């Protein structure tokens, strides 16, 4: 089965992230394929480089960016919600003209295109926000 | 064919009852996160949850309920409690997954 | 080939949900697919009409709803419940006019207020469901 | 004394019932934010919040009632309607301000 | 000098104002105002115990309410009526212990229920309310 | 009379931030002053310098600059808060080994006891929030 993850919410704040990202280790894990993990509203959040979160807790970008790494995961981050928020990759930078990024390279800004892309491959949509 | 969630708190939203009122007859409702609460015997919801047993499938997620402090024993009878791998099933098992927010 | 619902449930201007929802149907209207945007509980304040931003120092978006048509959208579903626990008829929404360039029908008002029983046959039909 | 606000919708959150349930007599609120609509003459919640002009000055924020949709004219008898200057005021003539999230 | 109230009503877990409004009440201790911490609506299940975090991989923060004695918050609320609307009893509660160094007394548990009349004469008598 | 607001959600996502503007405005217009601007939660995010927001709508984090600018206001942001959203000065990044900032220089970060210590020294503490 493949699945598609939509989150809209930002880490910590909401369980939302917490929640996609259980579902999708356990998801990964039985065999199923997670054809993209798309981010949008404050979800754009989960994609920054520079948290520094408690050591006695879990650390929800990098636990992230571990899971992509071991499955391949493509993870997407809506590129006008991350204009609003402030999520910046070279790209962006360069276009907008800030004076530095903090994209974790792990996450790819694009179009809001690439949401509904997945809806139609995926054989599931499965939303967790507030 | 539709495997509805409701992620959030009974006292606190209207998200179970809208839930409770538009899914259908063989329709799988599942309570996470904050939606934990709806599942415990003994609130002021009880019985309409209780009612919904009646043409719905209700499943509350296990690690959620331990996290708010409750044990598989304070679930209402009927309600089938799962886990990560098994909230991953119900969407496979169902068509649609349909998000309550 | 697929039916997409996109499920409104908030009041606007309280939270961005209902803006950057809206952003997705423009942009899902592209890929032609069965698209129907339903609006459900605090969903039906997003279609009100007379919205007026200025004082709260806000965009107002609204216009973007009534342009709808124009991107193919046609099956646009008001609960009816609500507009009654809310006091409010389809007077209080705004009009979206949409008409088949490829057929010559114009009509002056797709929006459609349906009953619960319509409402969960809709949920039944669709094979997707985007959330916010 | 206290001057309690609230800014969530009556139909999606339980913040307005509370809020009435523990404002005693001669306290202000005011409903700011989504909290507008429960000041709109005709809705469910208009029995309640018409019951708490008793004892309670009520208020609602006039800028979010027009940025909803929504003129003086359409908001209940009794409930007045101020703009940010006079939510400044009502902060500073009652002793204490009381957020219902 | 001034007198604090503390207004907890969201569930734990679910969203951090839980977690981070407690770490406010820590810091605040040590500027020694007359602290009160109140539970309210869905906030008294902040005070439940037996919580078991390893499930949705967080770090269990309840024990921290049991250790406000130490910073001198000596009074702590709870809403009868939200517990007995979520079928509650002050045994679904934790104990937090308390001991005036001062006076030698030594209390097992502060954490006092109270009826709503009783909570609305504490919103009354604060200066000031943190909200979450 | 002496202010304090504490605003616990990020821009656009939640009207919070906005409320809490326009209140300050109107209420610094009037001759009040505001003792201190503090962002606990999702609220730190409002001081970001990366974002690009649609031209054609406010720039809520410009704008907070602006009106900081203009009556000197001081605005805090709780640093706990903001090691684990993302928020980065000048310190953090040399604390926390990060390689860039993203913090406007209208804002400073610093502790929750701030919050604590403008509850005590204003007359009003307005919460705006969820």
């Amino acid at each position: 089965m493949k699945f598609a993850l939509q989150i809209n919410e930002g880490p910590y704040q909401h369980q939302a992230s917490d929640s996609a990202y259980q579902f999708a280790k356990a998801a990964l894990e039985k065999g199923h394929e997670i054809f993209r993990v798309f981010f949008y509203h404050d979800g754009v959040n989960n994609s920054t480089r520079l948290t520094t979160p408690p050591q006695d807790d879990r650390h929800i970008v990098n636990r992230w960016a571990e899971l992509a790494e071991q499955y391949e995961l493509d993870m997407v981050v809506c590129v006008a919600a991350a204009q609003r928020r402030g999520i910046v990759d070279e790209g962006e930078a360069s276009r907008n003209g800030k004076d530095a990024t903090n994209i974790h390279p792990k996450f790819r800004i694009s179009g809001l295109g690439q949401l509904v892309e997945a809806a139609i491959q995926a054989d599931r949509l499965v939303v967790f926000g507030d | 064919s539709i495997l509805h969630t409701v992620n959030k708190s009974p006292f606190e939203r209207n998200s179970l009852e809208s839930c409770l009122k538009f899914a259908t007859e063989g329709a799988s409702v599942l309570l996470f996160e904050d939606g934990i609460y709806a599942a415990l015997a003994g609130t002021r919801v009880e019985s309409q949850v209780t009612e919904a047993l009646g043409k719905l499938k209700l499943y509350v997620l296990g690690p959620d309920l331990k996290a708010r402090g409750f044990s598989d024993e304070r679930v209402i009878p009927g309600i089938s409690v799962v886990d990560y791998a098994g909230f991953v099933d119900l969407t496979t098992e169902c068509d649609t997954v349909q998000a309550w927010l | 080939v697929k039916k997409f619902m996109y499920l409104n449930r908030k009041a606007p201007y309280g939270t961005i949900y209902a803006w950057e929802a809206l952003e997705v149907v423009l942009i899902g209207a592209a890929f032609d697919q069965d698209v129907c945007v339903l609006f459900l509980d605090d969903g039906v304040y997003q279609l009100t009409r007379g919205q007026d931003t200025k004082g709260i120092g806000m965009k107002n978006f609204s216009p973007t709803y009534r342009t709808l048509g124009d991107y193919e959208v046609r099956r646009i579903y008001v609960d009816r419940d609500s507009l009654e626990a809310r006091g409010l008829t389809q007077d209080d929404l705004v009009e979206i006019a949409f008409e088949d360039m490829e057929t010559e029908e114009e009509f002056d008002n797709i929006v459609e207020v349906i009953d619960s029983a319509r409402v969960s046959e809709l949920m039944n039909e669709s094979d997707a469901v985007f959330s916010f």
